[PDB]
């Protein structure tokens, strides 16, 4: 194939990864910026607190969520391997 | 005179375009869907114009004779030819339900001696005849010389 | 013409002598056995699926995708031999057709030209007329190209997990856990999922 | 048709580059069919064949072709005949044959 | 189809035939 | 419905989804041209495209089923029952003719 | 017109874009010329290139269809319609000139 | 156009598209001297590059449609059509001159039939 | 061979890996520093903020250059492969 | 011949891996996600062929 | 000019540099036959086929040369030679027989 | 010094093309200095080697004079201006080194 | 007198830079596209701008015979010309319809004895007999001698 | 279609020797 073809299959595949990673990313990032504005605010000086809340919202966006992730990502492996035969030339 | 009637606005448009271009005047009757021209130029006009692509039995028997006639006054317009006689044969209303009809028109033309008519010339006159009749396809005009020459392919 | 009987029976225990060469360079094996050898690289698992099982499925793939032309060399070949009617040689050489029309179709016009500029061959006219030294390497090689190019659009989905799952670990602030372990299990879960080994076999078919 | 097609429109996927293909080339033939004198407005549609599972044989694409006539305006032999052309070149191995033309009121030209 | 393709051709040749008898017989 | 469905479509869209929305459009432009035909006043058109099967030997030839609404007394000919069939086989790839039904307002079937 | 296009920035593109984009280049290039002919007052060209393999598997030959508007009464020569034909054929990889169709403004195959 | 067109090169340029601008340019060039021929008032060079192939019976070659549109009157000699036909030949790779195509702005064809 | 027909080759292949990996590791220290600056301005006691930028800036960069970068790796190697009957002598 | 095939799969790993310990991942193995794109540059230069012509050429 | 070259990015590739090659020695050509008494301007255009592979015997590259003349300044058999000559050896394996030379009329010069 | 321009590398290519260039430029320098000489012109087509088959052709050069109003060139002149283009040029053999005057007269 | 008429403003602009070059007074004329130049010099002028490639029946027979005769004068200004006749023979509007014709010339001179025109002399003539016929290529222009010998390659 | 053009090949071949006939037997 040409390699234009190549950067196509890779753009919808990176896609894909930020469409898997932003529910998650995304709330891990708005708790820890919260904790730490408010730990900046009231000068409670300890990184680690911002650590515990983190994962209950990563878990949270989980079993808020994982389904949907878990249903588009294979929506594009079982085209993908449905393309097998196609790319080759 | 008129020199055509009943246009559509697009061959209307048309028409009148060409009109302007060759520094023709002209009066669209009012509404009337026609198009009154000098008289002396109406017949050189539809040919050219034809060039261009543009656009009760005795009343029938009649209005097709006045037809004939008139397409047959409009092709002897053009130098060649020393007289047209114009045949329009649309079948009357097709009794047979099933199958269907369509009209033709045959054309034959006198030619001056020594003269013969141009590709040109032969393709104004089948599209004459074939945008004055409803449902005359060009393939179904037929031009004949006087000596019975198949001049249409 | 016709070879003797013992000269006849030397000739087929030679060529049965060649069995694995015909079976990696002129059939769909080497593709498939490339293929699945990647896919058990791209799961993470080395050693997972043995490597008998993984050769006893690739020739049953195999067998299956070359019954038409084994069907053809039967029919065409095979069958009047085996009925007297045509001599050894020229069984040969019309069971060569199918196998070279087979082998064509699946090779790329740059390597056979590369091939036949090395081997100083005079010009071709069409297809018809490509001897069979030009046309195997150049089928193993256009295998080759095929088999690496499946392979890595294999290993797409699975990078996407890795990266994924690592992106997810990193942004916690777990800087000293690997993602390896944490993407095994989940790479597995999304090849079960999807139907992994039927729609890669299917896939494989598919494309010959 | 290209209009269509440079919409800004980020990447979707392959069957909707087809998809989108597919109609470009339907409106740009509907619209050379209209730009000719008797036709007032055309309609294409295009099956391009499915390629289908473990099988090479090789399925041809089929065309079906409504034109809307000016009053009175009927396609000659000719004119029922370089649609036909038009039509099959523009499509990858389309034979004429798969061409269907048809007017205004269902007779079929072809 | 094919055989209307076949009528037409056989009506053109019947037809030029004729044209080329009334040629010669008008004179 | 029209090719404008396809045009707007959210970013979680399943093969399965894009199929469907494909298919809708296809109807509702085949409709569209069959009302554009004079004696037609309305149509509505359902396909029935297989999805290919393995499970399966052979995967059924597609149908379609094309109901039109008349204007008043406007009986469509012979010659209309069947450009229609052309057109609506034609539009759907492998299509066999005799696999489309077309029927009227009445219920009447104009087509074998 | 044409070439115009295939140059407008653009990343989000593929190969397949990029091709489809030369096709209508050189469509737009091809029509432009047969305009630039005496009797021809609008060109509109179709070309159908088959999509190639890199493999050893079926040839066949590209298709193209012209369809010309000539200015009021502008007959093409016989000349005129192969003059057409070798132009088409010759900007087309392969097109063998018995694959190219003219057609006029009324619908007469000048092929 | 030509050999300016290939100045502002965006770094996303694909092979494909570097050859299809080495194409539009030579095209434009090859116009360029044709109207600089006396009886030339414009020139369209059209080249059909195909890229290559193994199999004899199957192998086309390099083609060119060359139109010019000559001065009122100006005539083109045999001599001329003889030289354009050679220059545009030379100017592609394999161009044998009979895959050359001259005609004029009436649509009459000036090279061979 | 020679030192310097080792050298030489070496070179020119660490500037191909310099040019390919400038852009993302440029927007990524760029992207870095800019959160990190604005972290201090605030004053926002915090490790795992600039990640998510990080990767945001990454793989944009990626997406707007990926043509770029390819062909030059592309034509590299492809020169590389040509001239290596030649480097043996 | 062999010591300079190796130069630009060396370079394609180097460049992974320092990309992917700059933007911080420094956990990940950077041969397995640096493998395909390894089989990618085999596949996109033609590797096979342009390394049987090299080879035939070194003659 | 050879200048072309000199003022020039990092980022085009070997297809860039080679086409730049090929532009740089059309200009110094055409130069130096200007810079020939009876000649005002020159214009060289280059055909240089590129690698081999799908070829057997390979190919050889052509060149055409225009030349405008200073008012009746005519060439002589023996400068038509020179020329050849010069414009046959600038090109790697470039056979004379290759070289056209045409005037600003249209006449062929060469053969 | 068209080499030393304090340039980057390029590519092998380049540096090809840069080295051919400053032969020429020296050649036609020398060439100029000689008396009858005005200004000299060298043109050289170094060989491209093939592909699988063992040939080295034999590299060619063009070299353009003009003379000094009206004084020509002596044979001899027309054999030391072959030796000198022929010795600069590795393998390079003599009959393939072409010397034109500015009137387009072919002197070798 | 007039140099030239009827000449694009191309050929125009081109001619009257000759002119100045060669100190030439000259007066195009206002709109008529033609340059009146001293009379005494009119045909000498006519030949060294061909040198340098610048640029009824009765009626048409008289202006043919005109035209030969004009075109006749300007090659006797030539230095090595005793004598010139030149015959124009462009076919009367093809007839035949599909066949395509093309103008032709023939031109004579006697030389002066022991004189011979050069080839730019004979450029010169052929250049200036084909630009004063519309559609006479140089190739369909004949030059020959007294004695029969063809000038012309 | 091909049985068009030969029937358009005939009637050339027939018009010209048509024509040829009629050339000497006019004067």
């Amino acid at each position: 194939m040409t390699p234009e073809s190549v950067m196509m299959m890779g753009t919808e595949a990176m896609k894909v990864a930020l469409a898997l990673a932003a529910p998650l990313l995304l709330v891990a990032l708005i708790t820890g910026l919260i904790i730490s504005i408010l730990q900046a605010a009231t000068q409670i000086n300890e990184m680690t607190l911002s650590f515990i809340p983190k994962i209950v919202a990563v878990f949270i966006a989980i079993i808020v969520a994982g389904p949907w992730m878990l249903n588009l990502l294979l929506d594009y492996v079982r085209t993908l391997f449905s393309n097998l035969p196609y790319i080759i030339g | 005179r008129t020199l055509f009637s009943n246009l559509s606005d697009q061959d209307g448009g048309a028409i009148v375009a060409q009109l302007t271009q060759m520094n023709i005047p002209y009066r669209f009757a009012n509404g009337s869907g026609a198009i009154e021209v000098p008289a002396d130029k109406v017949h050189e006009l539809r040919l050219r114009l034809a060039q261009q692509g543009l656009p009760q039995f005795s009343e029938q028997v009649n209005y097709q004779r006045a037809l004939e006639g008139e397409l047959a006054r409009t092709i002897e317009t053009l130098g060649p030819v020393k007289s047209a006689r114009v045949h329009l044969a649309m079948p009357k209303p097709s009794l047979f339900v099933r199958e269907q009809k369509s009209p033709s028109a045959s054309v034959t033309v006198t030619l001056e001696p020594g003269r013969a008519l141009d590709e040109g010339q032969i393709s104004a006159v089948v599209h004459l005849v074939s945008s004055a009749v409803a449902g005359l396809p060009p393939g179904n005009v037929t031009l004949v010389d006087q000596s019975g020459h198949l001049l249409t392919q | 013409q016709s070879w003797s009987l013992s000269v006849q029976t030397l000739v087929f225990i030679t060529s049965l002598t060649f069995l694995p060469a015909i079976l990696l360079m002129m059939t769909s094996f080497t593709r498939i056995i490339i293929v699945f050898g990647l896919l058990r690289n791209a799961l993470g698992t080395p050693s997972a699926p043995p490597n008998q099982v993984l050769l006893g499925l690739a020739l049953f793939l195999t067998f299956f995708i070359m019954s038409p032309v084994i069907d053809k060399i039967y029919v065409d070949a095979y069958q009047p031999f085996s009925e007297q009617k045509i001599s050894m040689q020229e069984a040969l050489d019309k069971g060569a057709q199918p196998l070279r029309a087979f082998m064509l179709r699946q090779t790329r016009e740059a390597d056979l030209a590369l091939f036949a500029r090395l081997a100083n061959s005079g010009p071709l006219q069409g297809p018809e007329a490509v001897p069979m030294r030009i046309l195997l390497p150049a089928y193993v090689t256009s295998e080759l190209k095929t088999a690496f190019q499946i392979g890595f659009t294999i290993f797409i989905p699975f990078l996407i997990i890795d990266l994924v799952i690592a992106s997810v670990l990193m942004a916690l602030g777990m800087m000293m856990v690997p993602p390896a372990t944490i993407a095994l299990p989940f790479k597995l879960m999304l090849f079960v999922l999807v139907d992994g080994w039927q729609l890669l076999m299917g896939s494989l078919a598919q494309s010959f | 048709g290209f209009e269509l097609l440079d919409q800004e429109k980020f990447g979707i996927s392959q069957f909707s580059e087809q998809v989108n293909y597919q109609r470009a080339l339907e409106g740009e033939l509907a619209r050379t069919i209209e730009t000719l004198g008797p036709v007032k407005s055309a309609r294409v549609h295009l099956a391009m064949p499915k390629p289908s599972l473990f099988v090479r044989e090789q399925k041809s694409p089929s065309a079906s072709v409504t034109v809307t006539l000016e009053p009175g305006r009927a396609l000659d032999e000719g004119q029922i005949s370089a649609v036909v052309h038009l039509v099959s070149s523009a499509v990858a191995g389309l034979p004429p044959g798969n061409v269907t033309l048809v007017d205004q009121s269902g007779h079929l030209l072809t | 189809d094919l055989n209307d393709a076949q009528l037409k051709f056989a009506n053109d040749v019947e037809s030029r035939i004729q044209r080329r008898i009334e040629a010669i017989l008008s004179p």
